[PDB]
C-alpha cells in the first residue's frame, strides 16, 4: 500500500557542540573608585603638506 | 465558505523566544561601472556600477527540521515553524563618494541657460558630456521580489508614420539585481523609447531605469514584497540643455501669453525656430554621513502591513540602492614596455573599475503556526507552495499500480524501455536575476559573540549570563 | 464526509427552507410605450428604422430585481452574511394596459385562396397566379405567464425525414420546444407552426406572420417541470370562430382516393364537362376572434400569489423574474396618411396621399416582493446547487480569495490609441446563457420602495391584508 | 496641447499644474450599514465627515 | 419643505432616441443637471462604488 522509500534526511544541529563564548570584560574584570588624569604637554608637528 | 478580509500574522502565527542570528561574511563585488566588458560572448568584466538595485535573496535553512534539544514545545503533528525576521543591519564598506557617468556621443545642442547670441545646426552635434546622477539611498525588506515600475513602449490602436512619437504606458516588473534606479531623466525604457543611443550616458543607455512601486507594493492584500523600507534621494537641476535632431511636435503658431501670432520675420538670424526639447542634467548634492540609511540597525517591530516581517518558504528579499558610495577609481596599465623616461599619451592604457563592499546580518525570531482546518484554508489561500513545503497537504490520492519491470531493457526482443523522463521542475523564480545569499550554514543562537546580535540585547534589556 | 440524512431525492417546496419575513416592498415601471409597423418592420440601409410592433405579439418581459445580500432595511445586522442569503419572493402583481379595447386586421396582398367554398354557385377551375388581396382578424387571446425563467413554448417545425424524399413532397412534421422572447408571434387560428419552412409559397398566411413562427405556451412542459421554476401561476382567455371557408390553389400533393361510395367528389363525375377534374380539397377557415368586452379583461387587476403551481413557490431566484403577457384586445392598428410636401392641390388625388400603417403599445407593471431569508445549512447548500449551481456561485458563500488576487488595471481613457484593446472583449465571469434570447429587459433596481400606500398596487395590498399606513396627525 | 489644428491629439501635462480633483461621494440617505434605522428619515439627514 | 410639484414628474423617455421618426428629444430643455460648478473643469473622481 504505502511503501517506505529511503530518503536523505536533512538535520541541522545548532551550536554542533558549546564552544568558547568570549564574554564581557564587566564579568571579570572589577572596576574600582580610583581615577586618574592623564594629559600631553602639547603636540606640534611642522612640515610639508605634499611631500 | 472559508474566509474573506485577510488577517494578521499575529493572529495564527505564536511567536517563541528563542532567537537566532545569521549574517554574510562580506560580500565584495568588482566590476565596471558603465558596461560589461566581453570577449565576445563571455563576461570577462561584469557591470558594477554604484547605481544598481542590489536585490540579496537570502536563504534561510529550514526550521522544521532543526534538531532542537527538547522539541516539546512544538508537535510536528498539528504545528509547523516559521522564521519572523526582527533584527536586520545592512552593512557597508567603502568610503563616501560621487562617481559621474557620460556619453562621448550626447544628444545635446548648445547650452540654453545663458545664450550670449543665437545658434545654428548641421549634422551630428552631438559632444562629450558627463553628468553626476540623482543621489538615491533605498532598502527594501520582504519575503517576496520588490516591484518596481517603468514608462515603455506601448502598442498603439491604429497605425503610425516612421518617426512618430512612441505611446506610453506604465509597466510593473520585479526589480532585479543589477537593474538601474532611476538618476533623474526618470523611470524609462531607454532601449525601446529612445533610438538615438546617444539620450542619456552610457550606463543607462541600453537599460530600463526603474523606481519602486511603493504605491502597489503597500496596496497588495497580503504585504509580503515589503514589510519595512527607508529612503533617501535629493536632486537639484545643475546645467540646462537642448536636444538636437529633426523637432518632431513644432510650437503652435499662437502665443498664449499675450493672445497673437507670432514669428521672428523681422529678425532674419531667428526666422528658423531654435530646439524647444530641453532636459537638464541632474546633481546629487553634498553626500554627508550624517544622512546615512545603512551601518544601522533596523529593529522590526510592527510591519507596514499585515505580514508583521514572516519569511514564508524560509526567504528573505533585501533590495538596497546606494548611490552614495558610487567612487569609480581610475585605474592605469603601462603598456608597450616599461623602459621610457618622457610621458606619452599613447603609452598608458586607461581603466576604470567600480568596488562594492556589503555585509548584511539579520535576527531571526522562532515562531510557531498550529495548522487546524481554518488555518490551513487561509494559508492556502494565501500561498498553495507553503502547504506544499510544508509537509501535511496533498494526502496520498493513488493506489499502487504494477509497471512491469523488463528484466534485459537493452535487448532486442522485446520493445523500446526508456522512460525516466523529468528533469527536476520546483523554482519559480528562475527567471529573476538575484544576489543569492546562502545562510542555510549561518544561523546561530548565541547572540552576545555578534555585533547585530549583541546590539538586539542590549535594546532588548536582556544581558548575557554571568 | 456529509452525515445522515443522505443528499434529498425528492423536490421539496420553497417553503421548507426559504423562511418569509414580513418586509414588503413596491416596485413598479413608469410606463413601457413602443410604436411600430405591425406587418414588418421598416427596414432602410441595413438597419431598422420602424420596428415591428403588434398585439398578436409576446411581449417577455425580464424584470431585474435589486440584490438583497447589498441592501440597507429598517435593521442593521438581521440577518447573518456568513450563514444566511436573502431572496425575493413575489406576493403580487398588476399588469396595467393603457390604450382602449378595439380590433384589429391584418392580410396579404397576394393570398393562396382560390375561391370560396361556404356556398359556390357552381364547379370551376384553377390557372397561373390566382391569388388574392385578403384580410382577416385572428383569434382573440389573452395570456399572462409568470415565473422566475423564460417561458417554454411549442410550435410545429421541419423534421429531419429517415431516408429522402422527392422535390415538391411534404415536409414531416416535428413538434419543437423553443424559449418565447419578446417579439415572438401567438397563435392567431391557423396553428402553432413555422410559416418560413413548412410553407415555401410565402403567400398562405398574412403578412406579419408569412415569414415567422407562431407559438404557443407549452403548459404541458411547464407545469410538469421538476422545481416549477418557470410558471408560478398563469391566466388565459382565447375564442375563435371561423368565419369564412376557402381553397387554396396549387398542384394537389396528396390526391383523393377514388373510393368511397356516398360522396359527390369520389364518384368519378366523367359524365359531368365542369367536373371531371376535382377542385382543390385543402380547405382553410378564416379565424375571427369575436367581441372584445371590458368584463372578460385579464389585466388592470391585481393578482395576489397566496400558492404557486409548483414547488418553486414565488421564490425568485437568481433576482429575475419574467412576465409573458400577450392581448390581442388593443391592436387598433392607426392608419395615419400624409400628403405630398406642397398642400397647394385643392382637389383628391390618390397619387397626392402616402398612406403608413402604425401600433402603439402601452404597458405599466406594478410589483409587491416580500423578503426571505435561506439560512444555508450544509444540506440546503446541496439542495440548492443541486437546484441550480449559478444560484449558489451568484452569490458568493463558500469561497474564500484566490492565492492570485483581483487588482484590475482600469485606464481614464478607454477609447484612445496605443493602450493596446479596450481590454474586455471575452465575457468569462457572470454571463446569464440568455445572451442569446431577446426580452423586454426592465430594470427595476431603483424602483423599490417600502412605502407601500403611496403607490395603486401597495394600498390594494394594504387592503386585501387588512392593514393601513400608521397616522401623521 | 498637441493638436492637428483642431482635436487634442496630446493633452498638455506639467508638473506645474494645479490639480484639482473633485471627489464625488455616495449619498448616505441612500446607504446600506451594519443597521440602516440609527436615524429617521423623516427628521433626520447623514453627511459625511473627513478624517 | 418640498410636497414635490403640485403638477406631476413623470417623464416619458423614448426608445431608439436617435432616429429621425421621433423628432426630437436631444438635450434642449435643462433638468436638474444643473452643477453650479458645470463652468469649471476638474479632475473628476467617482468614490460612489469605492467606500
Amino acid at each position: 500500500m504505502a511503501m517506505w522509500t529511503p530518503q536523505t534526511g536533512k538535520l541541522y544541529l545548532p551550536p554542533t557542540t558549546p564552544v568558547a563564548k568570549v564574554q564581557s570584560t564587566d564579568e571579570y574584570v572589577y572596576p574600582t573608585s580610583l581615577f586618574c588624569h592623564a594629559h600631553t604637554d602639547r603636540l606640534l608637528t611642522v612640515g610639508h603638506p605634499f611631500f | 465558505t472559508p474566509v474573506a478580509k485577510v488577517q494578521s500574522t499575529d493572529e495564527y502565527v505564536y511567536p517563541t523566544s528563542l532567537f537566532c542570528h545569521a549574517h554574510t561574511d562580506r560580500l565584495l563585488t568588482v566590476g565596471h561601472p558603465f558596461f560589461s566588458v566581453i570577449d565576445n560572448d563571455k563576461v570577462t568584466v561584469p557591470k558594477v556600477s554604484g547605481n544598481q538595485y542590489r536585490v540579496f535573496r537570502l536563504k534561510f535553512p529550514d526550521p522544521n527540521k532543526f534538531a532542537l534539544p527538547q522539541k516539546d514545545f512544538y508537535d510536528p503533528e498539528k504545528e509547523r515553524l516559521v522564521w519572523r525576521l526582527r533584527g536586520l543591519e545592512i552593512g557597508r564598506g567603502g568610503p563616501l563618494g560621487i562617481g559621474t557617468t557620460g556619453h562621448p556621443l550626447f544628444n545635446k545642442l548648445g547650452d540654453t541657460e545663458n545664450p550670449n547670441k543665437y545658434q545654428q545646426g548641421s549634422k551630428d552635434n552631438r559632444q562629450n558630456t558627463s553628468m553626476d546622477p540623482k543621489q538615491t539611498q533605498l532598502f527594501i525588506v520582504g519575503c517576496e521580489p520588490p516591484t518596481g515600475e517603468h514608462w515603455d513602449v506601448a502598442k498603439p490602436c491604429g497605425a503610425l508614420e516612421k518617426g512618430d512619437c512612441p505611446p506610453i504606458q506604465l509597466v510593473n516588473s520585479v526589480i532585479e539585481d543589477g537593474d538601474m534606479c532611476d538618476i533623474g531623466f526618470g523611470n524609462m525604457n531607454f532601449k525601446e523609447l529612445q533610438q538615438d543611443r546617444s539620450g542619456v550616458p552610457l550606463d543607462i543607455v541600453s537599460t530600463r531605469c526603474k523606481w519602486p512601486d511603493f504605491l502597489k507594493m503597500t496596496n497588495e492584500a497580503y504585504g509580503d514584497k515589503m514589510f519595512f523600507f527607508g529612503r533617501r534621494e535629493q536632486v537639484y537641476a545643475r546645467h540646462f540643455f537642448t536636444r538636437n535632431g529633426s523637432v518632431g511636435e513644432p510650437i503652435p503658431n499662437s502665443v498664449s501669453p499675450s493672445d497673437f501670432y507670432y514669428a521672428p520675420d523681422s529678425t532674419q538670424d531667428q526666422k528658423t525656430l531654435a530646439p524647444s526639447v530641453y532636459f537638464g542634467t541632474p546633481s546629487g548634492s553634498l553626500v554627508s554621513s550624517d544622512g546615512q540609511l545603512f551601518n544601522r540597525p533596523f529593529w522590526l517591530q510592527r510591519a507596514q502591513g499585515n505580514n508583521n516581517g514572516v519569511c514564508w518558504h524560509n526567504e528573505l528579499f533585501v533590495t538596497v540602492v546606494d548611490n552614495t558610495r558610487n567612487t569609480n577609481f581610475t585605474i592605469s596599465q603601462q603598456t608597450n614596455t616599461p623602459n621610457p623616461d618622457t610621458y606619452d599619451s599613447t603609452n598608458f592604457k586607461n581603466y576604470l573599475r567600480h568596488v562594492e563592499q556589503f555585509e548584511l546580518s539579520l535576527i531571526a525570531q522562532l515562531c510557531k503556526v498550529p495548522l487546524d482546518p481554518g488555518v490551513l484554508a487561509h494559508i492556502n489561500t494565501m500561498n498553495p507552495t507553503i502547504l506544499e513545503n510544508w509537509n501535511l497537504g496533498f494526502v496520498p490520492p493513488p493506489q499502487q499500480s504494477i509497471s512491469d519491470d523488463y528484466r534485459y531493457i537493452t535487448s532486442s526482443a522485446t520493445r523500446c524501455p526508456d522512460q525516466n523522463p523529468p528533469k527536476e521542475r520546483e523554482d519559480p523564480y528562475k527567471g529573476l536575476i538575484f544576489w543569492e545569499v546562502d545562510l542555510t550554514e549561518r544561523f546561530s543562537q548565541d547572540l552576545d559573540q555578534f555585533a547585530l546580535g549583541r546590539k538586539f540585547l542590549y535594546q532588548a534589556g536582556i544581558r548575557t549570563a554571568v
